[PDB]
RNA sequence: AAAUUGCCGGGAGGGAAGCGGAUGGGGGCCGGCGAUGCGCCCCGGC
RNA sequence: UAGGAGGGCGCGGCGGCCGAUGCAAAACCCGGGGCGCGAGCCCGGGCGGAGCGGCCGUCGGUGCAGAUCUUGGUGGUAGUA
């Protein structure tokens, strides 16, 4: 039971606010696989 | 003369991908881009920003010109690399410059 | 000159490494060919060229046969180059630890729901770099339905093999060989 | 600026493999097909005929595509690249590219003096 | 990708976890790799293997 | 490297911006990576900038007379890319810089792995720097 | 005798006259000697990023040339080459290189 | 661009020429075509 | 040989990356220097005067010596009949 915290960047002109980070999404942390990818990169663009 | 093997317009154009395994590639692109080290190799200029995944405030979303996302970029460590996009832009060398690319 | 039959070079031929360029399993085969190296397990001898296998030779296995494999040998942990599938057609499945390349979602939720593991192989070597107090299993090769109709010919007598038709009733396949009323009974 | 190979160049052809009858027609290209045919002499290898590329011509794996200068060659198009061998500069010598104008050239040639790279055609365009 | 904190935070609700029924999506659970960690460096010289 | 080296080895050796690979995948293939924190500027895991958390950099500095600057990431920053980087300026005498890379590539086991090559191109790096400024006065071809 | 000597010179025994560990055990006692660690330099000037390895000073110690049995001083000589062809001189002694030192007489 | 042609310069020829291996003679071309630096030292300054 | 497979070379687009070019791109020319067993490739010199290249993935109207091959151009025949 812990994620970390992803810290949100403020901008200039923002209100100073109690804020913290996001937890990690789930799928930020799914597999890496490239094999996939230039399959489904390839196929996906042919269809335009 | 006619050419062998004409081509005709009931070739395969499109290729079908189950649902499945297109939702499984985004997600193993969307992981992707939070690695530093990945999003670098990929050609980005990322060497100010503060912290990958980079995340903005929702007060960026409000914004309206395109000098106000210059800004944002500037304040992120984005800018630079929409200067090298920009900065790359040139005519394309080929056939392409001559059929609307 | 030299009497040697293709200049006595071998001409067989086996999977020195896997098809897939996966990169997760391209891993795997690192650590099983730094273990099988250093550590002589002949368990991890077989583990390392069942990595280098396609999906044909690597069948899937039931829970129903994998808790008959286990039963009474709840103080190991299986082992299956390949997928657990989930059987519905079972009731009792023991407190057991699996070690596999895939669970499907039914399967690994039923194996956990027991009170068991569901160990991916990199996990295996922590827990048994020798593969010792381990059950090796595969599934059935043979039970494919490609493998029907393989061997000798459908037309042939004493073969049982399985023909290529496009369809099933009376209008295929059944009349001039297939019965004594219509020429001859294959 | 001195190599590091220690071992003599030994090449085991100096000629080139040109194709057969290529001296008798003008329309045949003289780069090297193998020919095909049923009765060919050069296929069949008879003595007194051109020769055919094989295997065995093959130049030692130690001392191959090293120049007579006794250095590797590495094409560079611009200052970073030549920069890349700054740690290899006694196996890899530099090459400007063919097309790299007369400016580019005097930066690479500048640049490449102070880290003693051994560029291969640094007269060029001046 | 320059991710909102509006965009971010639903992403979770998009693709949902290791858990069935979770995602928005229809059918779909995060797909789980075949290592469960992949430093081989961890592995090749931990104790166990050592 | 917010996943692990090796994976991230797998997934940029055949291709990255930062490979630049000449003359075919023959025999004739010849590699380099021009990424600024590989120290030999070869393709390999052992030397490659991308692959590692724990990498060496020697360059010299930016319009400046005899700096050096010394460069090593951080192993737990690794999601913060501006503050990955902790860069020495040096403009001490060889030996003595010869004494900081030593101190923060060798003896803290950072990288015993590049102990020779950091030396080795602080040499080269070094030697750069007076030759930009004295001028070219040998040929070193004996 | 080639093969004689050869047998000669690895004797275990022999080798050890030889070499005069004897004399060596004199020294430093009832024990043989050890040694150290040189190259305690602690100063590179450079770094070369071939993989180093210095100079050569041979410790192989190559026979000395043989005199042919017939040139023995005082023998007349004829020179076969060099400005000096034809010319009949006389043998003194052979040199340290193996060189003959001859005279004309002049 | 090539096929093919003219002029100038060079080369060889007893019923073909061209070709493969050798080398010898001529040409023509190649300065990363081929080095002059490193270690002890004595000053005289940086 | 017939035949099968593997690994490469080369041509033109598309998605990406990395670059050259009026301080001279492509194409073409050469008794110029080289690399590779080879397909081919790199550089020099010239001509030209505005575009071009390498790498990863992917795709195709993608490699010629023949076909009494198609079209065009050109010889010898011959200053002859
Ligand atoms: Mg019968
Ligand atoms: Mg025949
Ligand atoms: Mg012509
Ligand atoms: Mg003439
Ligand atoms: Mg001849
Ligand atoms: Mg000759
Ligand atoms: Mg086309
Ligand atoms: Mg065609
Ligand atoms: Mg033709
Ligand atoms: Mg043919």
């Amino acid at each position: 039971t812990a994620r970390p915290l992803v810290s949100v960047k403020a901008l200039d002109g923002d209100m100073a606010t109690d804020a913290a980070g996001v937890p990690m999404p789930h799928v930020m942390k799914a597999p890496i696989r490239p094999d996939v990818i230039t399959f489904v990169h390839r196929l996906v663009s042919c269809n335009s | 003369g006619r050419m062998f093997a004409p081509t005709r317009i009931w070739r395969k154009w499109h290729r079908r991908v189950n649902v499945r395994l297109r939702r499984v590639a985004v997600a193993s692109a969307l992981a992707a881009t939070a690695v530093p080290a990945i999003v670098t190799a990929r050609g980005h200029r990322i060497e100010s920003v503060p912290e990958f995944p980079l995340v903005v405030s929702d007060s960026a979303e409000g914004i309206e010109k395109t000098a106000q996302a210059i800004k944002v970029l500037k304040q992120l460590g984005a800018y630079a690399d929409a200067e090298k996009a920009k900065d790359s832009v040139g005519i394309r060398p080929g056939k392409g410059k001559m059929r609307n690319r | 000159g030299i009497d040697l039959v293709a200049g006595g070079r071998n001409k067989r031929t086996k999977r020195t490494a896997p098809k897939s360029d996966d990169v997760y399993l391209k891993l795997l085969v690192k650590l099983y060919r730094f273990l099988v190296r250093r550590t002589k397990s002949q368990f991890n001898a077989v583990i390392l060229k069942r990595l280098f296998m396609s999906k044909t030779n690597r069948p899937p296995l039931s829970m129903r046969r994998l808790v008959r494999f286990m039963e009474g040998k709840e103080d190991k942990i299986a082992v299956i180059v390949g997928t657990i599938t989930d059987d519905q057609r079972v009731y009792e499945i023991p407190a057991m630890k699996v070690a596999a390349l895939r669970f499907t979602e039914t399967a690994r939720a039923r194996i956990v729901n027991a009170g068991g593991e569901c160990l991916t192989f990199d996990q295996l070597a922590l827990r048994a770099p020798l593969g010792q107090n381990t059950l090796l299993l595969r599934g059935p090769k043979n039970a494919r339905e490609a493998v029907r109709h393989f061997g000798k010919a459908p037309g042939v007598p004493h073969s049982h093999t399985k023909p290529y038709v496009r369809s099933k009733g009376r209008k295929f396949e059944k009349a001039r060989g297939r019965r004594n009323s219509r020429g001859f009974k294959v | 600026a001195v190599p590091l190979l220690t071992r003599k160049i030994v090449k085991k052809r100096v000629k080139h493999f040109k194709r057969a009858h290529s001296d008798r027609y003008i329309g045949l290209k003289q780069s090297w097909r193998r020919p095909k045919g049923i009765d060919s002499r050069v296929r069949r290898k008879f003595k007194g005929c051109t020769l055919m590329p094989n295997i065995g011509y093959g130049s030692d794996k130690k001392t191959r595509h090293y120049l007579p200068n006794k250095f590797k060659k590495f094409v560079v198009h611009n200052v970073s690249e030549l920069e890349l061998l700054m740690m290899h500069n006694r196996t890899y010598c530099a090459e400007i590219a063919h097309n790299v104008s007369t400016k580019k050239r005097k930066d690479i040639v500048e640049r490449a003096a102070q880290l003693d790279i051994v560029v291969t055609n640094k007269l060029a365009r001046l | 990708v320059i991710w909102t904190e509006s965009a971010f935070k639903k992403l979770d609700e998009v693709y949902g976890s290791f858990e069935a029924s979770s995602s928005k999506k229809k059918g779909f659970v995060l797909p789980r790799p075949k290592m469960t960690n992949a430093d081989l460096g961890r592995l090749i010289n931990s104790d166990e293997v050592q | 490297t917010t996943v692990p080296g090796s994976l991230v080895w797998e997934l940029v050796k055949k291709n990255n911006c930062f490979l630049i690979k000449q003359f075919g995948n023959s025999n004739a293939k010849v590699q380099f990576s021009k990424e600024p924190n590989n120290l030999y500027n070869v393709h390999s895991y052992k030397f490659s900038g991308l692959a590692n958390s724990k990498t060496v950099a020697v360059q010299p500095s930016a319009g400046e007379d005899k700096a050096v600057v010394l460069s090593t990431t951080k192993t737990k920053k690794q999601n913060t890319p501006a503050k990955l980087q902790h860069k020495t300026l040096m403009r001490k005498e060889f030996r003595k810089m010869a004494k900081s890379v030593k101190n923060q590539v060798c003896d803290n086991y950072y990288r015993p792995d590049l102990t020779k090559p950091a030396l080795a191109r602080l040499s080269a790096v070094y030697r750069s720097l007076q030759v930009s400024k004295s001028g070219i006065k040998k040929k070193n071809r004996q | 005798s080639k093969m004689a000597l050869g047998i000669k010179r690895a004797s275990r025994s022999h080798t050890y006259h030889r070499r005069g560990l004897w004399a060596i055990k004199a020294k430093h006692g009832g024990a043989l000697p050890k040694a150290e660690k040189p190259a305690a330099v602690a100063e590179p000037k450079f770094y070369p990023a071939d993989d180093v390895k210095p100079r050569t000073v041979s410790t192989r110690k190559p026979h000395p040339t043989k005199l042919r049995s017939t040139i023995t001083p005082g023998t007349v000589l004829i020179l076969l080459a060099g400005r000096y062809m034809g010319k009949r001189v006389v043998f003194l002694k052979q040199l340290q290189s193996g060189l003959l030192l001859i005279t004309g007489p002049f």
